[PDB]
C-alpha cells in the first residue's frame, strides 16, 4: 500500500505536486512504474559497470566473427549487436516480461513469488523485510535510475567512460 | 497527499509568474518567496541528532535555514581565500621541508602542493568549530536558534566587542548576513569555475583583462623633444 | 602621442591626478548642498522641486 | 459525433459483406472484437500510412536534409531512396527513431485513448476545432484519406521490390501508355 | 503553380487593405463582420504557409 | 502586415488609454518607475538583438570579412576579443585623426 | 544493556572507577565511544592483514603514475595518499560518518537497523541476539585496539610486519 518508499531524510517527498490527490489508485500505479525503472535501472548501471571493467566472455558472438570484446564499451554495444541477437531478446524478453514468470499483470504488488530463501520474509523480524528491505530496493532503484541519465549524459558529450576517466573527468 | 501545500498559493515576489507553495508564509526573515520546484513543503528534522530524530516536522524549516546558513557563511570566507592570495602577500615556506609550496596562485592546485598536515590543521580548527556546534544544539534544543554558535550580543553567548546593536539593526544584520550567504555561494561556484576554466587565479584573469595586451599595445615614445 | 589611440586621452599618470582631482574637487563642492538628503519622489511633470 | 458512424460515404456508403461489425457472424467473441477499437485502429494505419506516403514523395524527390546523418560515416545522400533507406542507417539511429516514436506511444500523443488525441486540425498548439457541420465531413474524411494511404503505401511495397525506385519507375515504363 | 497562387495573394490582399480599414473605422461594421475578416485572415495566412512550401519543396526539387 | 494591422487596430478599435483595464500596459510619463521598466524591457530586447549577431557569426552561417585570411570570404568567427580594455579603448579614444 | 560486556572471566571491570558515579549518560557514552572505537579498530587489523599479505589492486590510484602496489604496506600507506584522494575519504567517510547511512548522535543505543536478514533475533533467541553476539562485538574490538596500539609500537622499530616477519621478532 502506502507507508513505505521515501524515508528519512525525506518522508513523504512529493514537491511539485504530482501525486497529491488524496488517491491512492494513481499513486499505486506510479509506485509500480519505479518499482520497474527500479529493478531494470539497477541492472543496467552494474551492467555497466561489469562491462566497463574490462570483463567480458571469451569466443565470437556469432558468426559474423564479432568477438565479446569487439563489441565496445557503452551507449553503442547494444545497438551494434546484430538484429537476429536483438529479435532473441525480445522473444524471450518479451516472453519473461508480459506473462510469464514475472507477470506485471497491470501493476499489481507485483509480487512475483521470488522471496528469497530464508532470508528476509515473513514470520520473522517485523521492521525488516519490508518497510525496510521492501524501502531499501526502491531507493537503490533511486540512485541506479539518476545512475544512468547521469551515464547517458556522460557518454553523450565525451566518449565511453572509461574513455571519460583517462581524461578530463571536470565539466563543459 | 502531505505536500497538497500546492492548493493554496502565496505569491512568489520572487517570481511574479509562478507561485509559492504556502509553506514558507513569511514568517523567516530570508523569506521573499522563492521556491520554484519544492522542497519548502516538506522539512526535514535533524537525523544527526536521532534515529529517533531523522524523522521530521511538517512547517518547522529550522534545517534548510542552517545548510543555507552554513554553506553560505563558508562561502563567505572562502571568496577570501580565492581573492587574497592574490593580492597580498603569499606566506614564504621554509619551516617543515619543502620551499615554495604556498607561491602558487591557483587555489585549486595549490591546495594539492601545500603540505598535508598544513590543511589538516584547517581541518582540525574547522573540526573544533563544530563539535561545538553539536553540543549547542543538544543543549539548546527545542529552542533552536539557526545561527548561534554563541557569538552574538545578547545572552552573554561570547560578545567581545561594542556589540550593542538594537534589536532593529539586529534584524538588519541577520537580514544583511543571508544576503550574502545567498550572494557568496554563486560566488564560489563562480571562482571554483574560472579556476577551472582556466588554471590561474583571479587576479591573474581580472589583472589580465587590465592590461592592453602586449600585442596589441603600441610600442612607446620614441618622439625627441628637439 | 598624436594618434598613440589613447582612453580620455591622456599618457601619463600625472593627468590621471588632473582628471580625478578636478572632477572630484567641483563634485565634493556639489556634494556640499546634497549631502545627506534622499527620498522624496514627487510624481510629476519635472516639478523635483524640493529645497 | 465522436468516432461512431464517421467514414460511411457514397458510391459505397455502409460496408459489411464479411458480418465483422454484425458482431455474430466471423471471429466473434474470441478477442479484443469491441468494434471502437477497429473504429480507431483503422484511423491510426490511416495515419502512419499518410505520412509514408507523403514521407515517401518527399524522399523520392530527392529532397534532403544537407550533411551527415552520423559521424561515422554516412551522409543523407548516402541513404538510399526506397525501401532498404531503412536499412541503410546505423542501428542506433534507429534505435532512437523507435524510442521517441515509443514515448508519444506511451505518454504524449494517445495510443492508450481508443479515439484521437487532442491536436484539433490548424497550425500550432492554437489548435482551431471544427464546430458543429463540417467536423462530421472532414474526420470522416481523415479517414477516407487515411485508407487510400493505405491503399497507397502498400501498392507502393509491391511495386519495387517487384521493379525499380520511383525516379527509374518515372523515368522508364509504367502502366498506361501516356 | 506558384504564380497563380501568388496572383490570387495579391488579389485577396487588394480586399484586405480596401475592406479592413473601412470596417475597423466603422463602429458598428467591426464586431457583426469580424466573423467575415476572420475566414479571410485565417486563409490569408494559410496561403502564405501553402506559398511557402512551393517555394520550399520546388527548389530543392 | 502583421504589424500594420495592430497598428491600425490600437489607432482605430482600441482602448485609448490602456490604464483603464490593462494596468501592465498603462503609464502616466510621470511614473519615474513604470517608465524605467519600458526601459529595462526594451533593453534587453536590444541586448539579445545583439547576441542574435553573436550567434550569427560564431554559429549560425558566419558572417563575412574582408581581412578573412587569404581573400574576403564568409568565415565563422571563433575568436573574437574580449578584452574591455581593446573595446573600451574604442569609445574612450578621441574622435580626431587616425583614431577616429 | 547493563548487564552487557561483563561476561566472564572479568565480569563487571571498572578497575580505577570512572563509571563509579551513576548516570546511564556517562555509561551510554563510554559504551559507544567504545563500541565505535571497537567497529573500527576490528576492520583496521582486518585491514592490515590483508594489506601486508600482498593482496593489492593492480592499476594506478592516480594519474601520478602511483599504484597500489607502489604504495607500501604500513604506516607510509595512509600518509603517501595523494591529498585530493584523502580529502574525497573525509567527504565520503565524513558523509557516512554522520550523515548517511550510520547515525551517531550521543550514542543513541546505536541500532541503525540493518544487520542482515533472519539473524537478530529477538521473537527467536533473547540471549542470542544480544549479550553474546553483541557482546562478543565489544570483545572483538577490544582485541583490535590492543592490536593496532600493538600494531604502532611494533611498527615504531625498523620492520614492519610484512617485513618484522622476515627479520627479528625479539624485543628491544
Ligand atoms: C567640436 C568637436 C566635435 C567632436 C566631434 C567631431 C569629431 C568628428 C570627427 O572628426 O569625425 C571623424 C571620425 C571618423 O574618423 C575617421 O576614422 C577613420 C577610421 O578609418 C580607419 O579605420 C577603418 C576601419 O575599417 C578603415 O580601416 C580605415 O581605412 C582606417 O583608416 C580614420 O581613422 C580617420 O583618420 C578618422 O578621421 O568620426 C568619428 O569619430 C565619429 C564621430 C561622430 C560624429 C560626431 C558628429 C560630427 C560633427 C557633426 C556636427 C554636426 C553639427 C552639429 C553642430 C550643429
Ligand atoms: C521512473 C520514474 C519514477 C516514478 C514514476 C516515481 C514515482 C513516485 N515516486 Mg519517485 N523517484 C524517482 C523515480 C520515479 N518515482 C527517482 C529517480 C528518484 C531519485 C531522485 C525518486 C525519488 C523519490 C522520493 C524521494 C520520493 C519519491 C516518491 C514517489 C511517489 C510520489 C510521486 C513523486 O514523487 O513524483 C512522481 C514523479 C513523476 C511521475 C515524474 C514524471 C516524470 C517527470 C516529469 C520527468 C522529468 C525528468 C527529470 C527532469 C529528470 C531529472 C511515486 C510513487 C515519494 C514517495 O515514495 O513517497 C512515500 C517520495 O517521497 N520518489
Ligand atoms: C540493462 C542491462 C544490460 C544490457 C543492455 C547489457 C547488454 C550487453 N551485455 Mg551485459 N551485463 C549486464 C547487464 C546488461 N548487459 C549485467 C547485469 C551483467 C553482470 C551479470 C552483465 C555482464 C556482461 C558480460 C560479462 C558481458 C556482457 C556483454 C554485453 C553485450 C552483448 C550481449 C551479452 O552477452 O549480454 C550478456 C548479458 C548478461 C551476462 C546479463 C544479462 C542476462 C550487450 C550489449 C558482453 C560484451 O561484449 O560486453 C559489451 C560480455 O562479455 N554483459
Ligand atoms: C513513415 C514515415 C517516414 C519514415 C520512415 C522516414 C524515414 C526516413 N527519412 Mg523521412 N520524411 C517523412 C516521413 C518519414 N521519413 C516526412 C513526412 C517528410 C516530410 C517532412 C520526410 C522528409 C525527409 C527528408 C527531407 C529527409 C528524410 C530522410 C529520412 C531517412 C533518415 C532518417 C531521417 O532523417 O528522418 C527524417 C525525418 C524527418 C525530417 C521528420 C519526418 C516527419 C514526421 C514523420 C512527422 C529515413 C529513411 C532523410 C534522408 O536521407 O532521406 C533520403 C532526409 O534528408 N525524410
Ligand atoms: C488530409 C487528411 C486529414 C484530415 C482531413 C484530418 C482532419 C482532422 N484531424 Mg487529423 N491527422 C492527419 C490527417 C488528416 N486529419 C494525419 C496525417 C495525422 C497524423 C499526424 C493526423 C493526426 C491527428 C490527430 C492526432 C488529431 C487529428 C484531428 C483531426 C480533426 C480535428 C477535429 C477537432 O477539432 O477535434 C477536437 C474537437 C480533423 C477533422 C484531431 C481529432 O481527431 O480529434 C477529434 C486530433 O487531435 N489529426
Ligand atoms: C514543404 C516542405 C518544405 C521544404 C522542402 C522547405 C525548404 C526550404 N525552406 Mg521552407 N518552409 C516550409 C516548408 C518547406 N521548406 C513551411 C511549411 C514554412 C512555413 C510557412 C517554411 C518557411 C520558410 C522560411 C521562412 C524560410 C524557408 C527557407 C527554406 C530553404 C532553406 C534551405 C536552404 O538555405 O537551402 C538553400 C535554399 C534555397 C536556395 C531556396 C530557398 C529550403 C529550400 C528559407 C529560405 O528561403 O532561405 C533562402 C527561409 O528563410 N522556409
Ligand atoms: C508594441 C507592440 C504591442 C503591444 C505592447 C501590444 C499591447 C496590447 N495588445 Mg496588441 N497587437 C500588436 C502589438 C502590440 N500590442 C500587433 C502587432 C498586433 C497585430 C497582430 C496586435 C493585435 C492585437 C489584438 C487583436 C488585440 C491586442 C490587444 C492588446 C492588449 C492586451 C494584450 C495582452 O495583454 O497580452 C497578454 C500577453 C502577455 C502579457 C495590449 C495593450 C488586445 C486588446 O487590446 O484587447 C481589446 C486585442 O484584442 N493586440
Ligand atoms: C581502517 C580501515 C582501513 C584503512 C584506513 C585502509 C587504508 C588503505 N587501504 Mg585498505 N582495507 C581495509 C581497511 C582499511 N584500509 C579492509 C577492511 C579491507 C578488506 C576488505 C581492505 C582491503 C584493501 C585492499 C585490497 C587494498 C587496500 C588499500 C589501502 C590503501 C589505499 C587506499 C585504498 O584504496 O583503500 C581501499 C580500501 C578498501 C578496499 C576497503 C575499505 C574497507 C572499509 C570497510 C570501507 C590505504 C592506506 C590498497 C593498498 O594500497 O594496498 C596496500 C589495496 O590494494 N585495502
Ligand atoms: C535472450 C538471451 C538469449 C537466449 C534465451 C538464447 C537462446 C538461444 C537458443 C535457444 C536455446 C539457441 C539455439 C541460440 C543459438 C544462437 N544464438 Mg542465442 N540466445 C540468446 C541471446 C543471443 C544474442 C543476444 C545473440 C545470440 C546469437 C546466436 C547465434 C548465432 C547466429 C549466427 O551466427 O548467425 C545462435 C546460433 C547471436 C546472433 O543471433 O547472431 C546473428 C547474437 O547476438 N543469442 N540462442
Ligand atoms: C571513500 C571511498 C571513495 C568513494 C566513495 C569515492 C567516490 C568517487 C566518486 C563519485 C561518487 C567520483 C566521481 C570519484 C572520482 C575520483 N576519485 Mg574517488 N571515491 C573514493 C575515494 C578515493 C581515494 C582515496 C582516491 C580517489 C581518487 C579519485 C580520482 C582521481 C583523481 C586524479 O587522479 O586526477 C577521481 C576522479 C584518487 C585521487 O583523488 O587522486 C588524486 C584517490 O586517492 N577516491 N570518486
Amino acid at each position: 500500500e502506502n507507508e513505505l518508499g521515501a524515508q528519512p531524510p525525506l518522508g513523504f517527498f512529493d514537491p511539485l505536486g504530482l501525486v497529491e490527490d488524496g488517491n491512492q489508485a494513481k499513486f499505486d500505479r506510479l509506485r509500480y512504474v519505479e518499482l520497474k525503472h527500479g529493478r531494470i535501472s539497477m541492472l543496467a548501471v552494474v551492467g555497466y559497470l561489469i562491462e566497463k571493467a574490462g570483463i567480458r566472455l571469451p569466443g565470437n558472438i556469432s558468426y559474423d566473427g564479432t568477438t565479446f570484446a569487439d563489441i565496445p564499451d557503452g551507449f553503442a554495444a547494444l545497438s551494434k549487436i546484430p538484429d537476429a541477437g536483438l529479435f532473441q531478446l525480445f522473444a524471450f524478453i518479451g516472453f519473461l516480461e508480459v506473462f510469464v514468470m514475472k507477470d506485471i499483470t497491470g501493476g499489481e504488488f507485483v509480487g512475483d513469488f521470488r522471496n528469497g530463501f530464508i532470508d528476509f520474509g515473513w514470520d520473522s523480524f517485523d521492521e525488516e523485510t519490508k518497510l525496510k528491505k521492501r524501502a531499501i530496493e526502491l531507493n537503490q532503484g533511486r540512485a541506479a535510475m539518476m545512475g544512468i541519465l547521469a551515464l547517458m549524459v556522460h557518454e553523450k558529450l565525451i566518449p565511453l567512460g572509461y574513455d571519460a576517466d583517462l581524461p578530463i573527468i571536470g565539466h563543459l | 497527499p502531505s505536500a497538497d501545500a500546492w492548493a493554496n498559493s502565496v505569491e512568489s515576489k520572487a517570481l511574479p509568474f509562478a507561485r509559492a507553495p504556502a509553506t514558507l508564509d513569511g514568517t523567516m526573515l530570508g523569506d521573499f518567496g522563492f521556491d520554484p520546484l519544492g522542497f519548502s513543503t516538506v522539512p526535514v528534522g535533524p537525523w544527526f541528532t536521532g534515529i529517533q530524530g531523522r524523522n521530521g516536522e511538517i512547517g518547522n524549516l529550522k534545517w534548510y535555514r542552517e545548510a543555507e546558513l552554513i554553506h553560505g557563511r563558508i562561502a563567505q570566507v572562502a571568496v577570501v581565500g580565492f581573492i587574497a592570495p592574490g593580492l597580498f602577500g603569499t606566506l614564504p615556506g621554509n619551516e617543515w621541508t619543502g620551499v615554495d609550496a604556498y607561491s602558487n596562485l591557483n587555489p585549486l592546485e595549490a591546495f594539492s602542493q601545500v603540505p598535508g598536515l598544513a590543511i589538516l590543521q584547517i581541518f582540525l580548527f574547522m573540526s573544533y568549530l563544530e563539535i561545538r556546534r553539536i553540543n549547542i544544539i543538544k543543549e539548546e534544543g527545542e529552542n533552536y536558534m539557526p545561527g548561534d554558535l554563541r557569538i552574538g550580543q545578547g545572552e552573554g553567548r561570547w560578545n567581545p566587542f561594542g556589540l550593542d546593536y538594537s534589536p532593529e539593526a539586529y534584524e538588519e544584520k541577520r537580514l544583511q548576513e543571508l544576503k550574502h550567504c545567498r550572494l557568496a555561494m554563486i560566488g564560489v561556484f563562480g571562482l571554483w569555475a574560472q579556476a577551472q576554466a582556466s588554471g590561474v587565479g583571479v587576479t591573474e584573469q581580472i589583472g589580465a583583462a587590465l592590461t592592453t595586451p602586449d600585442y596589441y599595445a603600441k610600442a612607446g615614445y620614441f618622439l625627441p623633444e628637439g | 602621442n598624436a594618434r598613440f589611440a589613447n582612453g580620455k586621452p591622456q599618457s601619463i599618470e600625472a593627468k590621471y591626478i588632473m582628471r580625478s582631482p578636478a572632477e572630484w574637487d567641483r563634485f565634493m563642492r556639489f556634494m556640499d548642498r546634497y549631502a545627506e538628503a534622499n527620498g522624496l519622489g514627487f510624481s510629476s511633470x519635472x516639478x523635483x522641486x524640493x529645497x | 459525433a465522436f468516432e461512431d458512424e464517421l467514414g460511411a460515404q457514397p458510391p459505397l456508403g455502409f460496408f459489411d459483406p464479411l458480418g465483422l461489425v454484425x458482431x455474430x457472424x466471423x471471429x466473434x467473441d474470441g478477442d479484443q472484437e469491441k468494434f471502437d477499437r477497429l473504429r480507431y485502429v483503422e484511423i491510426k494505419h490511416g495515419r502512419i500510412s499518410m505520412l509514408a506516403v507523403v514521407g515517401y514523395l518527399v524522399q523520392e524527390a530527392g529532397v534532403r536534409l544537407p550533411g551527415t546523418i552520423d559521424y561515422s560515416g554516412k551522409t543523407f545522400a548516402e541513404i538510399p531512396n526506397g525501401f532498404a533507406a531503412f536499412k541503410e542507417i546505423p542501428a542506433g539511429g534507429l534505435v532512437q527513431l523507435l524510442f521517441f516514436i515509443g514515448v508519444l506511444e506511451s505518454s504524449v500523443m494517445r495510443d492508450l485513448t481508443x479515439x484521437x488525441x487532442x491536436x484539433x486540425x490548424x497550425x500550432x498548439x492554437x489548435x482551431x476545432t471544427f464546430d458543429e457541420e463540417t467536423q462530421f465531413k472532414k474526420r470522416a474524411i481523415e479517414l477516407n484519406q487515411g485508407r487510400a494511404a493505405q491503399m497507397g503505401i502498400l501498392a507502393l511495397m509491391v511495386h519495387e521490390q517487384l521493379g525499380v525506385s520511383l525516379l527509374p519507375x518515372x523515368x522508364x515504363x509504367x502502366x498506361x501508355x501516356x | 503553380m506558384i504564380t497563380a497562387l501568388t496572383a490570387l495573394f495579391v488579389l485577396v490582399s487588394l480586399a484586405l487593405v480596401v475592406t479592413v480599414p473601412v470596417a475597423l473605422a466603422t463602429p458598428g461594421e467591426w464586431e457583426t463582420s469580424k466573423d467575415q475578416f476572420n475566414k479571410i485572415f485565417q486563409l490569408w495566412v494559410g496561403l502564405v504557409v501553402a506559398i511557402a512550401t512551393a517555394d520550399g519543396i520546388s527548389t530543392a526539387i | 502586415a502583421i504589424l500594420g494591422f495592430g497598428g491600425i487596430y490600437h489607432s482605430l478599435l482600441g482602448p485609448d488609454t490602456l490604464e483603464e483595464s490593462f494596468p501592465f500596459f498603462g503609464y502616466d510619463w510621470r511614473d519615474k518607475n513604470k517608465m524605467t521598466t519600458i526601459l529595462g524591457i526594451h533593453l534587453c530586447l536590444l541586448g539579445l538583438g545583439s547576441f542574435l549577431l553573436v550567434i550569427k557569426a560564431m554559429y549560425l552561417g558566419g558572417v563575412y570579412d574582408t581581412w578573412a585570411p587569404g581573400g574576403g570570404d564568409v568565415r565563422y568567427i571563433t575568436t573574437p576579443t574580449l578584452n574591455p580594455i581593446v573595446i573600451f579603448g574604442y569609445v574612450f579614444r578621441s574622435p580626431f585623426g587616425g583614431d577616429g
